[PDB]
């Protein structure tokens, strides 16, 4: 899906691993979580964690600001990763799809 | 709703911007005033007596004329010393010279080069940059260990034959270099120094170890001051007067508030390692897209 | 902008133990180089009281009053005048904007109102957001008292600049 | 491969070795070349102009002489005695309210300044500046940028100053019938070739 | 017309089939019996089947030779399109912004965007920024330029193979070894220059700190932020470091010339970029060995190029001179009888 | 892999008919050793009164996992199980299983059918889907705090509403941590790690904070110091004036500080995370025995 | 590095030497990986270890 | 002739000059001294080679012999007195040196010719065009200052 | 795939291919994961760079991909990349004593203390170092060390960050002692004691008002040893701040156990992003160790 | 430091080797020059260079 799909790179990596990333973003009153599939270069798990603190400072802002603005409301998360695998740089196709896709179902693990 | 303090912040605006100099009126910046800052919910009582205001000129002139006084200390020691000796300096400094020529010209010149460096002279200067070093933080020390190395005695046999080996023979010194064929005066200047090991007359060169070539001209003068604050005042043909500067006539709080030589702290880029190779420095520019 | 309100939020908390006032700050092309504006490591305030020495020492009598007796050993006092001119400065906060701006429009960029009398539409080519503190002994406060900016690049070389308290607060505290 | 493009032959120079094949008429676009005709993979005419080399001449990385400057401080002064006369400059800063009445007295000394170098990069001909008997070749670094060598407070230090009009170029690089000839072409773009 | 001249390089890839000489038994070339690897999979079983070779050459000399015979078709467009250096220094922006948009409306350039990290330059190999464009009906392309100063003499620097750095930079002229005397040849200029005797051609393009030489040193692209995958035409003639690490005896310089110092593009992208360790195709490059450019046909006006294409074979060879109109002609008559011959 | 664990005991037939009853179950080993006796197995070699739960979920983060596979008359043939290949376990624990859940692995304190000997008896921990797992590590550890004030009543309500467990079909009571109005010693180390953790959590940010907006600070840094404000005036509002915290601070006490931060948040991993074993698949009926990949 | 002594005391071939430009060229300008160019006669090929 | 084991650092290598040096006492009275081991006392060295050949001659006799030099009222040359070149080592606790008086350097079976070797610091050269011989010397010259 | 090969640019000699034969089943970081490489991507040394950081190699150190060294033929190496969940084997060049049972991480080479330079590999221009394989406890400890040195020196003057550091730098792990080299402020490490402060505060906010008196709790009730090693660092702390008593806690008074259940979940989510800070990933986890700590092998990927 | 194959590969004498102490104690406390002690079973003994 070409809403859903997004990155940060210029997708030249040989094996573009993909992420499901989904926020918590309290600007709304309720919650607006931004559900956003993410493919990637990079492989690791922790440094992915930290750019994507570096990409998105504006939900964890956001996630103070509902601590601050409502006590008794506990706030539940700020996002949690999820790989689902890994495809070559070719095997794209623009819906954005994959031809090939080597299945990890790993686990939910969150982050703020 | 508890409404944060961020919000109500921001839409509770500035109040207004004001601008302000300083006291030299040199510099102007700018101050806002937001609303919302807790100065005003303190309920602050002001005011001036014009005493107070005298008091604090008093003691800003002060501040402002340490430096001030400490070069006339040092152009009162000079005239002292050159009535002391009764007119007559030896030449601590090499240069060949002639015989057959004019020297009270040359005098002249010395007494007009000294009251232009006296009308030149500024915070910029030999005396306070020579003076930065000692006011250090491990200045006490290095000078009490170089002072217990130089007055050790003669080594006996059994620490030359079977103990650690021994051990600055050039100095850091700092100029003031004045000269009348233009009446150009130059501040701050480095000098690196020795001795002749053919004599015994100093030799000043550059960093680069240019041998220092102002001395053969005839219309310039130069003062020089030591890492130990000995003091030189070299008119041309090598001939120059020395003295101790004095600063015993001045308080100590003030010479660390004016220009105490500084010591940083750690932040990025930084290594928490002591005295490596850093690299370069953060520079946070704006020809770069800002990352 | 952003460290405005977070240095009002810290001085608001820290009240007590030092009773600090905020100074929230603006500086341009009229105080220091691009140049040296894009190197600028950090900066350094002092309040010094207005009869007298300084906020970081003893109120009456020191060990600094003595002459330095022009000495080899101990050159000034020795290793305690160090320690009492290093406490004496406290580090402020600090924030640089090295490109061309207009501050009300900035403000207006950001989620401030600015309701000016008449448009003093200031334009700069970098703006550097710095926020001293200024003392108060007691609740009142004595338009004697100056300041020492002081400007840190990472050479070690400095600039100072000294402004009184009363031009400060010669409108502002007069408003309230 | 490679090739010029804009380039200035000489005037009193100049000639013509292609007179019964070529004739054209003598306005001034054709006077003064800006284009460059190449041939492509096929035999076909392309051309490129200075409109075309935009995605070069506007970047702001051709502007910042600051690595430029830091590569000419390094390695500083010449070190040939011989030249030991171009790198004198005093630059420096005094008030002016007192001016008025100590411009006769800056002349109650007799003692001449040294020369520029600015003034030093001007009495060369169109033809011997490239040549080494030049001296100020090491300071010329950048068509837009003056670079020096000279004094303060008794040093030499770098010194790089931009050339704010194009007139600061020297005419070695930038003669002053090539400046006339540029100005016949603006009178031409105004359709005023006759002036009144 | 602006105060100054800007003046082109580019580099232009043919398809040579090369022919090869060598004497009777030149090399001795030592098989082995094939080795098999089994590999598994779950439907199919893949052996890799091996066999080595060592070859030992049986000559003293050079046993065998080869020469450039025959062209086809030219691989590039051989146009004018210029280099885009937007792309190249992706980072560095004017300080104020309306003049940097106006900029970015005046040229092509739509934004500038951010270089990546050092761990993620580290995983991917190269940016490969640039887009390849809908219709390719020329082939692929680069022409990059530098600053020269209008009153450059073009008989001697535009007629004849020059280099175009503004000295000759013939490292194989330097005495081998000898790392002062390099400097000494290529960068000082209190001193005459090899194969034109004044000090130098363009002073913004010979000695140390020129626009030329900050913008295509590699050292000094890396000093600032730079972009690694583009090929820039002028890195061979201002990459210094690489020439002083040229400098050996002749014999090694031809080793290093068809062993090392061939270069890679990508035949399969619109622009040129560099291959990545690639095992696909070495581009000889005879240009590197010399350090020289070779001048292509240029023209000033129409009327000069007309009467190029009306006169008949050897037409491109002689360089006509109007007034302010010139012809440069080709060294080599290569646009003369190449595409023509097919 | 294959363990044989011998017994060196005499083997009653109707204990190899319980045996047999215990036909693919995890059972943990110290130390992966080919050959080994039946001492090491199970979890009766760390049972004791002092040690409790603690010890054990720590001693359970190193040990290995294995699996029965056959019963030989004095020998069985253990199999340690390998990532990504499935395998058939059995529903050991009082919860029942459904498809799709996570399994994870818990001591077995409430426990009260085993193999019996002399000195020696069998013991198997429970394999319980990980939500019900971290539930009740929470109420567990919850209900360890609260063991000090049991003196009061609606204290000894709140303990009695959090003593049972909702899931589907089970009520179990979970044992009281507090024995004889004494703590035992690990859960003792455990809740006091976390009540000093949140202590310093409290007393270091106001420090810290004003040490890293000297960099880039951004609105993250600001909405930060605000709460924590939030936090000192909530805290010392029935105080006096204000706790007034110092600058110009000793170095080495905050080395001690954050070192023992640090070091106490270091023994706390072993609760905060739960090891998964298992991800289950399709059940037998009556939920007894299920296939299940071994995510490890 | 190469044992120079095995090249003068093991026996040889035979064989006409061809090479392309002259030989002390082609020694002194290094076409060759491992060279032991001298002059004279030296004893190292003797003391054999 | 023998020597103690604190002056044969920088020996092991056959070929150098040995110089022997004079010694006011009556026993160890004539002592060999090798010439780099005089490096410590040559005012023609720079730092760097000095305070590397002093970082190898840290034993006991060699700072002795160090001393001695700079002990007596006489120069240097009225106390040393050149033996040559040695070409081969013993290597024991009392290493056994064959100095070679006249002639030339090799092993035994004249398999090897030896090499003098000199420190770079010491050599000197006042011409660019050597002839088809050349002569060595050994010179002192002494700064008075 | 699994398989990759990496072949050499100078020629070999025998020292050379001993020096590599005997480097079978040892550790290899390839960052490219391409099917052929040159041996300058191979190992450590084209990103070792000193006066830089220690923490940029072990940012980008995380981010390599792993082999293992067998057969080895000369001009290729054929290193082969595990999977996950196998059984390989791994031989140890960092003197580290190893334990069975244990769990492994990678970190950057820090040096022994003797600085031995043992390259074990010869190039012109080229050197094969190799990333420590290292039980999780130590790694642990120095992520933890690094974190300290990093919070601590913040806003100090060299004197006492340098008599603290000399004493923070030096570890201890079974009879060995070990240094960080390039210990320095960066980017990265920055951003993690933000994330840090972060954490932090919300376990200062997140916490009941009974878990913060427990300690206080049982600082009236029990003296055991760690109840005083804790109480003086907790006294010393409500001493600095404030020059009264450390008040007695009260009786809770709102208990309504769905809010201390939240109240820990909270807590735990971040704690545990806390931690995960500090701890890395296990990239091997030993089956059994030689006697000679020489080699053992290990059931994970690399 | 020996190629260890040479050993592996050729074939030995076999001796009674039969010294007093016990082998990995001989071993461990240093008696012998140059020890070289594989556990598992060596395949460096299986390349020839």
């Amino acid at each position: 899906p070409k809403d859903m799909y997004l990155t940060w790179e210029e997708t030249r990596g040989r094996l573009q691993y993909v992420y499901l990333i989904i926020v918590y973003d309290y600007d709304g009153p309720e919650t607006r979580p931004g559900i956003y599939v993410l493919t990637s270069s990079i492989a690791h798990w922790q440094t992915l964690v930290d750019v994507a603190r570096g990409k998105f400072a504006r939900e964890r802002c956001s996630f103070v600001n509902r601590r601050i603005t409502r006590p008794r409301q506990i706030p539940l998360c700020t996002g949690v990763i999820q790989k689902l695998g890994w495809c070559l740089a070719d095997d794209i196709h623009t819906v954005v799809r994959l031809d090939n896709f080597s299945v990890e179902l790993g686990d939910f693990r969150e982050f703020v | 709703d508890e409404v944060a303090r961020t919000d109500e912040w921001k839409g509770a605006g500035v109040s207004r911007l004001r601008e302000v100099w300083d006291v030299q009126h040199r510099v102007r910046l700018r101050v806002l005033w937001y609303v919302n800052s807790f100065w005003r919910s303190r309920e602050l009582s002001y005011d001036d007596h014009e005493v107070e205001l005298y008091r604090a000129l008093d003691a800003y002139r002060a501040r402002i004329a340490v430096e001030y006084v400490l070069i006339r200390a040092v152009r009162d020691e000079i005239y002292a010393v050159l009535r002391r000796d009764g007119g007559a300096l030896p030449q601590r400094f090499a240069c060949h010279v002639s015989r057959n020529m004019s020297w009270r010209v040359v005098w002249e010149l010395c007494r007009h080069a000294l009251a232009l460096w006296m009308d030149w002279a500024d915070v910029r200067s030999c005396i306070i940059k020579a003076l930065t070093p000692r006011l250090s933080r491990g200045a006490a020390a290095a000078a009490q260990r170089a002072r217990r190395q130089r007055e050790r005695s003669a080594p006996k046999p059994q620490e030359l034959l079977f103990g650690p080996r021994n051990e600055p023979a050039e100095q850091t010194w700092y100029a003031d270099v004045v000269r009348c064929v233009r009446a150009q005066v130059d501040l701050g200047v480095e000098v690196r120094a020795a001795r002749c090991p053919r004599t015994g007359l100093w030799i000043v060169r550059d960093r680069r170890g240019r041998l220092r070539r102002w001395l053969s001209q005839p219309e310039v003068c130069v003062l020089y001051v030591t890492p130990d604050l000995d003091f030189y005042w070299v008119l041309p043909g090598g001939f120059a007067v020395s003295s101790r500067v004095t600063l015993h006539g001045l308080a100590q709080r003030a010479l660390r508030d004016r220009f105490q030589n500084f010591e940083a702290v750690l932040a990025r880029g930084m290594h928490v390692e002591a005295g490596r190779q850093e690299p370069e420095t953060p520079r946070v520019s704006g020809r770069r897209l800002p990352f | 902008m952003e460290t405005h309100l977070y240095s009002d939020l810290a001085f608001e908390a820290r009240f007590a133990d030092d009773e600090q006032l905020p100074l929230h700050l603006v500086l341009d092309q009229e105080v220091l180089s691009n140049e040296e504006a894009e190197t600028l490591r950090y900066v350094y305030y002092r309040n010094v009281d207005s009869a007298g020495r300084s906020t970081g020492r003893a109120p009456g009598g020191d060990e600094d009053d003595a002459p330095a007796s022009d000495d080899a050993e101990d050159a000034v006092g020795g290793d305690r005048a160090f320690d009492r001119e290093r406490r004496t400065w406290q580090r402020a906060c600090f924030r640089v904007l090295p490109r061309p701006l207009e501050l009300l429009d900035y403000l207006r960029q950001s989620g401030l109102t600015v309701t000016l009398e008449k448009e003093q539409r200031v334009r700069m080519f970098y703006a550097v957001f710095t926020t001293l503190g200024l003392r108060c002994p007691d609740n009142r406060l004595s338009g004697a008292q100056t300041l020492h900016l002081r400007l840190v690049w990472p050479d070690g070389s400095y600039r100072d600049w000294e402004f009184l308290a009363r031009d400060l607060l010669r409108e502002e505290m007069e408003a309230n | 491969f490679f090739f010029p493009v804009g380039l200035y032959l000489p005037e009193d120079r100049g000639y013509t070795t292609v007179e019964s094949k070529v004739k054209l008429n003598d306005t001034v676009r054709n006077a003064l070349p800006t284009t460059a005709y190449l041939l492509n993979r096929d035999r076909a005419v392309q051309k490129i102009d200075f409109v075309d080399a935009l995605k070069t001449l506007c970047h702001p990385v051709l502007h910042e002489p600051a690595p430029c400057l830091q590569t000419f401080t390094e390695r500083g002064p010449p070190s040939e005695p011989a030249m030991q006369r171009l790198l004198e400059c005093r630059f420096q800063q005094e008030p002016m309210g007192g001016a008025a009445r100590r411009i006769p007295h800056f002349y109650r000394v007799r003692r001449e300044v040294p020369r520029t170098v600015n003034e030093m990069k001007q009495d060369f001909v169109v033809t011997d500046f490239y040549k080494v008997g030049n001296i100020t070749l090491y300071t010329e670094l950048h068509p837009f940028f003056d670079f020096t060598h000279c004094q303060e407070n008794s040093e030499t230090v770098a010194l790089c100053t931009p050339r704010i009009v194009i007139g600061n170029l020297p005419d070695g690089l930038a003669p002053g019938p090539f400046h006339e000839l540029r100005t016949w072409e603006i009178m031409e773009h105004m359709r005023l070739r006759p002036p009144p | 017309h602006p105060g100054f001249a800007l003046t082109a390089v580019r580099t232009d890839t043919f398809e040579v089939d090369m022919l090869l000489y060598s004497g009777k038994s030149c090399t001795s070339v030592i098989i082995n019996n094939p080795i098999v690897t089994k590999e598994e999979r779950d439907i199919s079983t893949t052996y890799h089947v091996t066999q080595n070779i060592n070859t030992v050459d049986m000559g003293l000399g050079y046993t065998s030779n080869t020469c450039v015979a025959y062209v086809n078709r030219v691989r590039t467009d051989m146009g004018v399109r210029v280099q885009d250096l937007f792309r190249v220094f992706p980072m560095n922006v004017y300080r104020h912004d309306e003049v940097d948009r106006w900029i970015r409306h005046a040229a092509g350039v739509e934004r500038p965007q951010l270089l990546d990290t050092e761990t993620i330059s580290m995983l991917t190999f190269g940016s490969m920024s640039e887009r390849n464009a809908a219709a390719t009906v020329h082939g692929q392309k680069a022409a990059c330029e530098l600053i020269l100063t209008p009153v450059t003499m073009d008989v001697n620097y535009f007629k004849i193979p020059n280099n175009p750095r503004g000295r000759a930079s013939c490292m194989l002229a330097v005495d081998p070894y000898d790392t002062e005397a390099a400097t000494k040849a290529i960068y000082d200029h209190r001193e005459a220059d090899a194969q034109t005797f004044a000090a130098t051609h363009n002073p913004w393009a010979s000695q140390a700190g020129c626009l030329s030489d900050v913008l295509y040193n590699t050292r000094h692209r890396e000093r600032l932020g730079y972009n690694s995958k583009f090929y820039s035409p002028c890195a061979q003639y201002f990459n210094t470091e690489e020439i002083i690490a040229a400098n050996k005896t002749l014999f090694k310089t031809i080793d290093e010339y068809l062993l090392r110092a061939k270069d890679c593009i990508r035949g399969d992208t619109d622009t040129q970029y560099v291959c990545v360790e690639g095992t696909e195709q070495l581009i000889e490059n005879p240009c590197r060995l010399t350090q020289e450019a070779l001048p292509i046909l240029s023209t000033t006006t129409l009327a000069l190029m007309e009467t190029k294409l009306k006169g008949g074979a050897g037409a491109f060879a002689t360089s006509e001179t109007h007034f302010g109109n010139y012809v440069v002609g080709e060294i080599i008559p290569l646009q003369q009888s190449m595409l023509f011959n097919s | 892999a294959n363990i044989f664990c011998t017994f060196d005991h005499k083997l009653s037939i109707a204990d190899v008919g319980k045996l047999t009853k215990l036909v693919a179950a995890v059972v943990p080993i110290p130390q992966r050793l080919h050959l080994i006796k039946h001492y090491q197995l199970g979890l009766h070699q760390f049972v004791d009164h002092t040690r409790g739960y603690v010890r054990l979920r720590g001693l359970l983060r190193n040990m290995t996992l294995t699996l029965m596979r056959r019963v030989e008359g004095n020998q069985i043939l253990l199999h340690v199980p390998t990532h990504g290949l499935l395998y058939t376990v059995l529903n050991t624990g009082p919860v029942t299983w459904e498809k799709g859940d996570a399994l994870c692995v818990l001591p077995p304190l409430f426990h009260g059918n085993l193999l019996t000997l002399g000195q020696w008896e069998l013991v198997l921990p429970w394999i319980v889907p990980m939500p019900l797992a971290l539930e009740i590590n929470q109420r567990l550890l919850i209900m360890g705090l609260f063991s000090l004030d049991r003196s009061y009543e609606e204290v000894k309500a709140a303990v009695q509403q959090l003593q049972t467990i909702t899931f589907r079909d089970a009520t179990f009571t979970i044992p009281d941590p507090v024995i004889d109005q004494h703590l035992l010693i690990d859960m003792k180390t455990a809740c006091l790690s976390m009540s000093m953790v949140a202590n310093l959590a409290s007393e270091l940010t106001m420090t810290y904070v004003r040490k890293l907006a000297l960099e880039d600070s951004s609105m993250l840094l600001v909405k930060c110091q605000e709460l924590l404000m939030r936090l000192d005036r909530e805290r010392s509002v029935g105080e006096p004036r204000t706790p007034a915290r110092p600058q110009h601070v000793s170095p080495d006490d905050e080395i001690a500080r954050l070192s023992a931060l640090f070091v106490m948040l270091r023994q706390l991993d072993d609760l905060i995370r739960e090891q998964v074993v298992f991800t289950v698949c399709d059940v037998s009926p009556d939920n007894k025995s299920a296939t299940c990949i071994f995510k490890g | 590095m190469e044992n120079w002594s095995a090249l003068e005391l093991l026996p040889k071939v035979g064989i006409p030497t061809d090479f392309l430009t002259h030989v002390k060229t082609s020694a002194g300008e290094e076409m060759f990986e491992a060279l032991r160019i001298y002059y004279g006669d030296d004893p190292e090929r003797y003391n054999i270890h | 002739f023998f020597v103690p084991e604190g002056l044969v650092e920088f020996e092991a290598q056959p070929g150098a000059l040995l110089i022997r040096m004079e010694t006011g006492c009556d026993s160890p009275r004539h002592l060999y001294i090798s010439l780099y081991l005089l490096g410590i006392r040559a005012s023609n060295v720079s730092a760097s080679t000095r305070c590397l050949l002093e970082s190898v001659y840290t034993a006991s006799a060699a700072r002795a012999a160090l001393q001695w030099l700079d002990l007596g009222p006489h120069l240097l040359h009225r106390r040393l007195e050149t033996l040559g070149c040695v070409k081969t080592v013993s290597l024991g606790i009392t290493s056994l040196l064959t100095c070679v008086m006249r002639g030339y350097l090799y092993n035994t079976l004249k398999t090897e010719v030896f090499a003098l070797m000199i420190p770079k610091d010491m050599y000197l050269t006042w011409e660019e065009t050597r002839g088809r011989l050349q002569y060595v010397y050994l010179i002192i010259v002494y700064d008075y200052d």
